[PDB]
């Protein structure tokens, strides 16, 4: 029993119900504040933990990322909310994997199974971080987008797939740093690479997976690390995210697999 | 933090079925908000990054650190702002 436990206690109860409380109209505005609060609390027990150096870099590192996300966000007209929302996607993918680097440069992984969390997690975030990035440019018109075809993409994409998940297993046996650069440059590519063949109106539904995507990616790392704050959030908004997808696919008349 | 393997099944799935059963019978209207929502709580990788960072021993480690403690926070502080806005309705 300790504080930081309790602090993340507290901090899954305010995540459920502001989610919950966001599923229904009649209590949606409600919902966020309540999250906020989760947020909040969660980075500021975390401050405690313990042997925690590198104080300064850390806060510069959130005052950069929170105040110019924060400020696109208001300065941001109301039609580019999807982008919006891409963008901040793809970051959580980022953060995901940079968890994932981090711990398997430092090597020490006495554990297989955990170590195959910290990869999984690894893989999918990277997955939506260029996938989320490329949806961005997409809508906004930097990349500007109908379907990108060419005649064997399908093959490559699966291959290239396939070529990560192997480099990725390597790992577990021998981790060397050639093999983690290698994992999330291929990792990085299908990303990219399986986000091109997907039509301008569908984006929504892409995003909706990537945000799933996102949620697992999370609580993976969570799993694998140890971090009760991650496992919950994470795989609560990897599952709802999930659904929550399916059902904009089927509200579009499509189907998922169409879309992709 | 010592979670043991059944322990955390538990936990993985009780929570999946929840996030699940949340958003059965959920509005249209709602959709992309509760989207932004969710988005929003996974922001909290921040949390997840920060802890890496203050560990990192090694240079490398140290810059990749930072980057997605960037990244992390943009997720929950641009996911916060957006959602509030998109919950005017």
């Amino acid at each position: 029993m300790d504080l930081i436990q309790a602090a993340y206690f507290v901090v899954a109860i305010l995540f459920i119900v502001g989610l919950k409380r966001m599923a229904h109209p009649t209590t949606a505005k409600s919902g966020i504040v309540w999250a906020g609060w989760g947020m909040v609390l969660a980075v500021l027990a975390t401050f405690f933990w313990p042997g925690m150096g590198n104080f300064a870099l850390i806060l510069l590192a959130l005052l950069l990322g929170s105040v110019v996300a924060w400020w696109a966000a208001v300065r941001v007209a109301m039609t580019d909310m999807p982008q919006m929302v891409a963008i901040y996607n793809g970051m959580g993918g980022g953060a995901a994997a940079t968890i994932a680097a981090v711990e398997l440069l430092k090597g020490a992984f006495e554990n297989t199974g955990l170590m195959a969390l910290a990869i999984l997690g690894g893989l999918i975030g990277s997955v939506a971080f260029t996938g989320s990035l490329i949806a961005f440019a997409k809508l906004q018109g930097i990349m500007k987008s109908r379907p990108i075809l060419f005649p064997g993409q399908k093959a490559v994409n699966a291959l290239v797939l396939a070529l990560t998940v192997v480099i990725g297993l390597s790992l577990l046996w021998n981790d060397a740093t050639a093999s983690i650069v290698l994992f999330f440059l291929l990792a990085l590519l299908f990303g990219v690479l399986m986000t091109l063949p997907i039509g301008g109106g569908d984006m929504p539904v892409a995003i909706s997976f990537y945000n799933a995507f996102t949620g697992m990616a999370v609580g993976f790392e969570g799993f694998a690390v140890g971090n009760p704050a991650l496992m919950v959030a994470g795989t609560l908004v990897g599952a709802a995210g999930t659904l929550l997808t399916v059902l904009m696919a089927r509200a579009m008349n499509r189907s998922v697999w169409s879309v992709l | 933090m010592e979670f043991g393997f059944w322990s955390a099944l538990y936990i993985f799935v009780l929570t999946a079925f929840l996030g699940y059963e949340l958003i059965t019978r959920v509005p249209v209207i709602l959709h992309t908000p509760l989207m932004s929502g969710s988005n929003f709580i996974h922001g909290v990788v921040v949390v997840g990054a920060m802890v890496v960072l203050g560990h990192a021993e090694t240079g490398l480690e140290k810059l990749i650190g930072f980057l997605g403690v960037i990244l992390g926070a943009a997720n929950a502080a641009g996911g916060y702002a957006v959602t509030v806005r998109m919950l005017e309705m």
